[PDB]
């Protein structure tokens, strides 16, 4: 079999599978090496719908909508929804007070972010063609940090990577296309992929939670050129400091922040982030399905399969619930 | 040089012997090479906190450990102490670092009591689990039935 | 008395103030750099043809011995790891650092806790595999009547 | 499904597989409590077939017979097959100075083994019908035993219980019936103990199983008192152990304390008497194992071949002939 290269600007090879020798956990390629990028997005497509848990995504519901404050203080929910990472903070504060709140927010790069630029960056110059893939990827890995923010409180964990890895389809799947062979609708895409994946993936599986992380991403966005290498130069120094999930940052991170440093464009950025938030505020819980197994041929062990949106789930379990309280057991 | 597996790093500090020399195909994941034996015996040093079944998965996400989770806790827990948490079953969750000592433990209504330095157990282990019947098998019962809209979907109402 | 390894001395353990059988480890454990717990200990390279020795919990020689890290005292607590950085066991030091380096026959360590399993690296025959060439045979009509391989 | 007893006088449940939860890696079956006795004869079968590997067999062989210097020092095969365990010197050295060599020998148990026999073993009285399953027990786990001291040259290692577990299909299957239904039993443990030995421990050598199953027939000449020494050894050894505990609970702790108290030395000297007019009637052609010829082209199923040790070796003898040539 031929080779299938990957990472920044298809660029990279051997270095995910050898990663998998050392505990690589994020990579969810069976054959990274030798998988094209066509099947890389049937073989994510079919995983997540494996690893979707409806009943896990309704508990989860119910805790939220239903449940007491023993049970809301165990799953930590009403507290992270109340969260305000850092990064979003410094805009929100910025924002409130500027005169002209639609210019770029000024940002002064600390001692550690300007090191960080000098020692951990590629000093190399850039000549990409495709660009398009760059900023959607930088998109969907800017939705992986803020979730991960908000569900930490701020406060990084060894499990922040896997985290962050885990909702960018473009690390855990080496896949910058997203979208099947038969840049709004890629933008669409990019957001409706992040919500599967957050309802999919993580230990708080909330659509609201995902929602509130894609709202930030938009005020990142909107924050402008500056305030969007703050937030990346935290993702590359995440995975930088892990023995083994570093190789993230040798295929893709290292170049993407080192890339969008020296030809990140404002009028992009600021394009990207109106176009986001138009395609954000057109989806609904109707737009994120899941294909379940509703029960297991006996004879033959083929799993029957069902299609079920967010809602339907919800509703169903409201049915169960209000069956379980208004009658007596 | 710079690619070297966890265990191989720092290879300089490691001394040759007189004599001939044998130079240094991949490794395996620690899951596909580990015995089935009593490997829980490399965990017996480490002073216990047994977690409540509502916060084991957290733990195995890596998540900070709070006063809500904590069933049991063993004597002589000084902050900063590497420990290891454990399910009511005897299974290892996680080897983590004492945010608070015993005494604090016995007291304290609220607060962090460790955070986790290395997770063991496999996410999804403990998960969260819904009570009553399973909502795939339910749409299924319902398309049966014809209780389901024009489109083929659960209605409101 | 028939309670799990991590739940002995069950009194030890206090409560605050105010039944499924388990799994075994390698059933529950992660799939993630989990080798870290061992990064603590000095460590000891093995030679590929002792690998399968200390898996059986037999003891560390001489001749076994590849690599060794500096500061490894007598009785200290030690893992054996392979060349490609696989971790064979917890093993306790049977000779300093000093001893490595001039011995040239001995005891290197003794096996505390095997890690991994039997046979991941055995006994390996260079030529063609047993069974098959039987097999070839069958097929040639270089066996006997009774169909069993022949002496000459 | 309804429960199946197991170990001494299948009296014991639960205990196996509560202790498969802790790690307990000696035991082979895969559902203890609802394994019935003809289906652990079986399941064992057909589990040491794909235990068996042919190569390293093969190996082991080509290095003890070709093998130069450094490749037999690496391996140990010759200095095992030179160890003599400390329990066989003890009778060898009475034997050789013995006037009525076919008496028992005297035995004057140690204060550790009186404390042993005193604090750990069970203190009930045994009234056991079928005695016959549990002559065997014995004769199988003194093969363990003795195969575990001489690869261990008399030094029990933390691995010593699982050595000697894994060649006892009465501990490893829960096997006291050791044939299927459709002495002949004795030569039956004698061939299981051999083809448990050629694919189980570290040393895989048919003259080695064979020096083992020697020493179990002098242990057994020595009489009663010289099996309890040993009997308390391997009860020792299980006993210390965190996980393996569960076969001195289920099986060795009667198996001992009934052997002190019922055990006959004429049953211990016909005993040793028909093994070895058991083990003198075999040869390698008697140890047959279903090996994997090749993969099915279609499937990838796995093609199976018998073949008997001497073969193997032979085979392997012919393909060294032809690279040396």
């Amino acid at each position: 079999i031929l080779k299938t290269k990957y990472g920044f600007d298809n660029l990279y090879d051997t270095v995910i599978s050898v990663s998998t020798s050392n505990g690589n956990d994020i990579n969810e390629l069976d054959d990274p090496e030798h998988t094209d990028a066509n099947d890389r997005v049937i073989e994510r497509l079919r995983k997540e719908n494996l690893k979707f848990d409806p009943e896990y995504y309704v508990s989860e519901y119910m805790t939220h909508k239903y449940g007491n404050e023993e049970d809301l203080e165990i799953n930590g929910i009403k507290e992270l929804l109340k969260f305000t990472p850092s990064i979003v903070k410094q805009y929100l504060q910025w924002y409130k007070d500027s005169t002209n709140p639609n210019l770029v927010m000024p940002i002064e790069f600390t001692d550690e972010e300007q090191k960080q630029m000098q020692d951990n960056l590629p000093k190399k110059s850039y000549l990409v063609e495709d660009i398009k893939p760059l900023y959607v990827t930088i998109l969907s890995v800017l939705f992986s940090y803020v979730f991960e923010q908000i569900e930490n409180e701020g406060t990084h964990t060894t499990e922040s990577a896997w985290t962050m890895g885990k909702l960018c389809p473009q690390i855990s799947f080496l896949d910058q296309q997203l979208k099947q062979v038969n840049d709004s609708s890629l933008i669409k895409i990019a957001i409706i992929t992040g919500i599967r994946r957050a309802l999919s993936y993580p230990l708080h599986r909330n659509y609201d939670l995902a929602m509130k992380a894609w709202t930030f991403v938009y005020y990142i966005l909107r924050g402008g050129k500056r305030l969007v290498i703050r937030a990346l130069l935290d993702i590359h120094e995440t995975f930088r400091f892990h023995d083994v999930y570093y190789v993230y940052d040798k295929v893709l991170l290292d170049d993407l922040t080192a890339w969008f440093i020296s030809q990140g464009s404002e009028n992009v950025i600021r394009s990207l982030a109106l176009e986001m938030r138009k395609e954000q505020e057109s989806l609904s819980k109707q737009d994120i399905e899941f294909e379940c197994i509703a029960s297991f041929n006996e004879q033959t062990g083929e799993p029957e399969w069902e299609t079920l949106n967010i809602r339907e789930m919800e509703i169903l379990a409201e049915s169960e619930y209000r069956e379980q309280q208004q009658n007596p057991q | 040089t710079s690619e070297w597996p966890l265990l191989l790093k720092n290879f300089d500090k490691l001394l040759v012997r007189s004599g001939h020399y044998t130079p240094i195909p991949l490794k395996r994941d620690l899951k596909s090479y580990i015995s089935s034996g009593p490997l829980e015996t490399l965990l017996v040093g480490y002073k216990r906190i047994v977690v409540k079944d509502s916060a084991v998965n957290a733990v195995c996400y890596g998540a900070k450990l709070m006063i809500p989770g904590l069933l049991r806790y063993e004597e002589g827990i000084e902050l900063y102490d590497e420990i290891v948490l454990i399910t009511t079953k005897g299974e290892a969750i996680a080897v983590a670092i004492a945010q608070m000592s015993t005494v604090d433990l016995a007291s304290c209504d609220h607060g962090v009591v460790a955070s986790v330095k290395r997770c063991i157990m496999e996410r999804d282990l403990y998960p969260r689990r819904w009570g009553l019947g399973p909502v795939a098998q339910k749409k299924k019962q319902m398309k049966a039935d014809g209780k389901l809209d024009k489109y083929g979907r659960v209605n409101e109402n």
